[PDB]
């Protein structure tokens, strides 16, 4: 990858240039799992309405099996690496920023 | 009858309306209507007049176009769509039969009265003793007053729960969500009167604005007052339909004659709500009629219609024409729908295909224009099948070059045979006057080769007609196969060959000196003018006459030709570096630059060829295809977080993702859906790739990262599909082209 599209890609698939730098305070959020789960509800929650697709969970207990059993061992990591992982379309605050709720990370 | 009495006036009819539809103290077979015209006069000075017409059942089911409509199916309807408190959205039960109510009504008016046209000099000829209009013919008297326009800005923000929504569109799989607004709307009108509405209306000599917190309640805002767009006038009218004397109240327009809405975000239920509210506080005093309170649209049918519009049948009185926003040619815009509802008389495009002929008198003309014919031409139209080969004669991927490839068109074939079928088969109409309606069809003949309205218009008509009635399509296919052999037969001693075409336009190759430039335009001019005239002459062998002289017009000279499937073709001129490509997909923005890479592409190859190489070429040729895919694939990468770059329009015709139920909170941006759905791809999660709705959302997105890979694929697809066919059609091998897209470059994306 040469030009432009090389500072593209290590721009867009490594952490932030100011992400491992030392900083007087914590900017992050940091939960046990389902307080996790609830905060990522909330945010997910509050994306949606602008176009974010929906989770659609299942838990055990439920009206409905469906497919997809694995409770709540697994749904949570991926869902919170894949929105570390989304970019930010311009001068808009990231996906994440509804979830560590500031507009700056 | 009596011209003792008739008073003869000099006035200008700018919009006709229908009024009221009853039916007669003792009537089972025939109705009456009472319309509206809005005249001016030389200097500009609004006045109301009546006019009123019996229309039978026999036209009623003729305009229909099948025997399953009734008078009173048609009098409860428009006794119904008298009280828009209750009902403000009748139409949206069955469209056909209101399309039908007004092209009878407009053919009947346009019979009995007399030949009538809008913004044109008009003798109007009344009866004072009864109030209506007796008599309409064409005089010439000067210049009369030219129209004037009224900007109009309406914005309302009806509150709908998205269940209903949902349902109704679980009801239809494929019905767009404008017509389910719609349709929302109607099931409990009362949202339309606690909506809040902002009305702008810019005038040449006011201005009048409105800002409703409540459409019930008085306006939080206020300029300017409805005394100064419209006047309101009471007239009493005695009607040969009715026992007694009948009173009408309508609104007169001052120094406008229509209103202009720009389309950059247009909303039928706002005008719909407004306009309701207008009927509800002007007809509210006792002691007159109610006009008929209808519109048609593109949103009234469940899957939509291409072209945007929105047809005023009754009340107001004036048209109100959609145009598209931004566009720096708005004025022509304008003017051109200005000059098509003119022209048309008003109902286009409301009505259809029946503004030129009723549906169930097609076959009639038909079989006659079929009859007359001649014997060879007669057995062609029976025997013509939609997938049939006559004169094409290439085939898939081919190559011509270097030679003269030339490409010649006619200039609206199927829009000039129709008009002069239709006259053929005239002697076949059981009805004398609807010749007229034939007439106007001539007239956008005229219009077509300086007014691209009238072409739009034209292409737009035909494919109708053409659906309106087979036998129509038949005899078009027949006399089209036709042409082609005679073009044919007369291009075999021009030095021609041709290469491809439907006989409209088509491409062939000549045979002359490579090398020289001065002797190459000598033969093609000299072969247009052979074609030209033999398919004039093979024409007027079958007594089909046409108003336009035939003008076969040459689209350009070219030396490479490549063909690789039935309907996409190249073609490129090795001396100044033009070519036209044809049959590549276009859904997207993200085509276009695939499209230029392929015509680069092409070009590159193609320059290579004159190195006189043996195999080594192809081995090259594969070289830079592959270096032009990466180079496309690469510079796709820097577009990966647009997600207006990469969505596809989807039409109701095919299969697509349903609908996720956020799509139904967007509220007024649920309107501007007609026809065309663009769908974007995302990934959410591990390997799911959901599909999203693009426009339905506001802005700014916030997405998860594209599903670049999935578009990539499909537009590389159709990258292969035609450098295959170049590279077994040049230099004749027999190795598809495949680009290893999952092994080198499908890393970026995942």
């Amino acid at each position: 990858l040469d030009g432009d599209t090389a500072k593209a890609y290590l721009r867009a698939r490594t952490y932030a240039p100011g992400a491992l730098t030392p900083a007087p305070a914590y900017c992050g959020a940091v939960d046990s799992a389902t307080k996790m789960m609830g905060r990522l509800a909330d945010a997910e929650k509050l994306l949606v309405p602008r176009g974010w697709p929906a989770f659609a969970p299942a838990s055990p207990g439920e009206d409905t099996a469906g497919g997809t059993p694995p409770p709540q061992t697994c749904g949570i990591v991926k869902r919170l690496l894949r929105l570390a992982a989304t970019e930010q379309q311009g001068p808009t605050p990231p996906a994440i920023a509804a979830l560590i709720r500031n507009a700056a990370v | 009858m009596d011209t003792a009495d008739i008073v003869w006036v000099e006035e200008s009819v700018s919009a006709i309306t229908l009024y009221a539809v009853w039916l007669p103290p003792r009537a089972r077979e025939y109705f009456h209507a009472l319309v509206y015209f809005v005249c001016r006069n030389a200097a500009g000075e609004g006045r109301a007049r009546f006019a009123e017409v019996s229309v039978t059942a026999t036209e009623l089911r003729d305009f229909y176009g099948s025997a399953d409509v009734s008078v009173q199916a048609v009098v409860a309807a428009a006794r119904a769509a008298t009280t828009p408190a209750a009902s403000p959205l009748e139409p949206l039960e069955n469209p056909t039969l209101w399309r039908a109510l007004y092209a009878c009504v407009l053919a009947a008016l346009e019979r009995q009265t007399g030949p009538v046209a809008l913004f044109a000099p008009l003798r109007i000829g009344s009866d004072p003793r009864t109030g209506l209009v007796v008599k309409v013919e064409r005089a010439s008297w000067g210049p009369p007053a030219a129209p004037r326009a009224a900007l109009l800005v309406a914005e309302a923000n009806i509150d709908i729960d998205p269940m209903a929504l949902a349902a109704r569109v679980a009801e239809h799989p494929d019905a767009r969500l404008a017509w389910a607004r719609l349709a929302a709307i109607r099931d409990t009108p009362q949202c339309a009167s606690a909506a809040s509405l902002t009305v702008n209306i810019t005038t040449g000599t006011a201005l009048f604005a409105r800002e409703y917190q409540t459409l019930a309640f008085p306006p939080i805002k206020k300029e300017g007052a409805f005394g100064d767009l419209v006047e309101v006038c009471e007239v009493g009218l005695r009607p040969r339909g009715h026992p007694q004397r009948v009173t009408a109240r309508v609104l007169l327009p001052r120094d406008y004659d229509y209103f202009v809405s720009a389309g950059e975000k247009f909303s039928a239920p706002a005008l719909v709500a407004l306009f309701r509210q207008w009927h509800t506080t002007v007809h509210a005093a006792p002691g007159a009629l109610a006009p008929v309170f209808a519109f048609l649209g593109p949103e009234f049918e469940v899957r939509g219609g291409p072209v945007p519009y929105f047809a005023v049948l009754g009340f107001p009185g004036w048209p109100t024409f959609t145009v598209p926003a931004t566009a720096e040619s708005a004025r022509d815009l304008v003017r051109g729908a200005a000059a098509a509802y003119a022209a048309l008389l008003g109902a286009w495009p409301a009505v259809g295909a029946r503004v030129v002929l009723p549906p169930r008198a097609w076959p009639g003309v038909a079989s006659a224009a079929a009859g007359c014919l001649l014997p060879a031409v007669r057995e062609a139209v029976a025997r013509w099948h939609p997938a049939t080969k006559i004169i094409q004669l290439l085939d898939p991927p081919a190559a011509v070059g270097p030679v003269w490839t030339a490409r010649f068109c006619f200039p609206g074939l199927r829009a000039q045979l129709l008009a002069a079928l239709a006259d053929l088969g005239g002697s076949g109409l059981a009805d004398p006057h609807g010749r007229t309606g034939l007439a106007r069809l001539d007239a956008l003949v005229v219009a077509a080769p300086s007014e691209p309205w009238a072409g739009a218009v034209l292409e737009r008509l035909v494919p109708d007609t053409c659906n309106a009635c087979p036998a129509l399509r038949q005899l078009l296919g027949g006399v089209m196969a036709a042409v082609c052999l005679q073009i044919e037969e007369t291009a075999s001693s021009v030095k021609f060959a041709v290469c491809g075409g439907d006989g409209g336009a088509f491409w062939g190759v000549f045979n002359v000196d490579p090398q020289d430039a001065d002797a190459a335009s000598g033969v093609i001019e000299d072969a247009r003018r052979a074609i030209e005239t033999a398919v004039g002459a093979v024409l007027r062998a079958n007594a089909v006459r046409l108003r336009h002289p035939l003008c076969l017009a040459l689209e350009g000279v070219y030396t490479h030709a490549v063909a690789w499937s039935q309907a996409g073709v190249w073609f490129w001129n090795s001396r100044d570096n033009t070519d036209h490509l044809g049959g590549f997909p276009l859904r997207g923005p993200a085509y276009t630059t695939a499209a230029g890479v392929v015509r680069d592409t092409l070009r590159r190859v193609l320059g290579l060829t004159t190195a006189c190489v043996p195999e080594e070429d192809a081995l090259t040729a594969r070289g830079l295809m592959e270096d032009a895919c990466d180079r496309l694939i690469l510079d796709a990468f820097n577009k990966r977080l647009d997600a207006e770059y990469w969505s596809v329009r989807v039409s109701p015709f095919e299969a697509s993702d349903p609908l996720p139920p956020t799509a139904f909170r967007g509220g007024a941006l649920l309107d501007a859906e007609h026809y065309w759905r663009r769908v974007v791809r995302v990934c959410p999660g591990g390997g799911e790739s959901v599909g999203v709705p693009v426009d339905l959302y506001p802005r700014p997105l916030v997405l998860p990262p594209v599903d670049c890979a999935h578009h990539l694929r499909e537009i590389l697809r159709e990258i292969e599909l035609v450098f295959t066919g170049v590279l077994a059609g040049v230099w004749g091998e027999g190795g598809k082209f495949v680009y290893p897209f999952d092994d080198k470059m499908s890393f970026l994306f995942a």
